[PDB]
């Protein structure tokens, strides 16, 4: 998506009915920054949230 | 150990181990003191017998 929300009035969305893919986002590495807390950034996609 | 990067896990684990060990040490010490009181009672019973 080319349009991320305005920060002035940003809106949180909720995620359900997903196959976790943290390791997919991470491995494709399209984002330059991947810094995780509580979850290893080193592809930890073993967990179920 | 399955959620955090190894060194992050080491910090969180050290916090948890210390907590668990201090709870056990408190427990063991209290039983050791109560056990001593029980020994004293047992010695009295043996005398009465």
């Amino acid at each position: 998506a080319t349009r991320f929300a305005s920060v002035y009035a940003w809106n949180r969305k909720r995620i359900s009915n997903c196959v976790a893919d943290y390791s997919v986002l991470y491995n494709s590495a399209s984002f330059s920054t991947f810094k995780c807390y509580g979850v290893s950034p080193t592809k930890l996609n073993d967990l179920c949230f | 150990l399955s959620r955090l990067d190894p060194p992050e896990a080491e910090v969180q684990i050290d916090r948890l181990i210390t907590g668990r060990l201090q709870s056990l040490q408190t427990y063991v010490t209290q039983q050791l003191i109560r056990a001593a009181e029980i020994r004293a009672s047992a010695n009295l019973a043996a005398t009465k017998m």
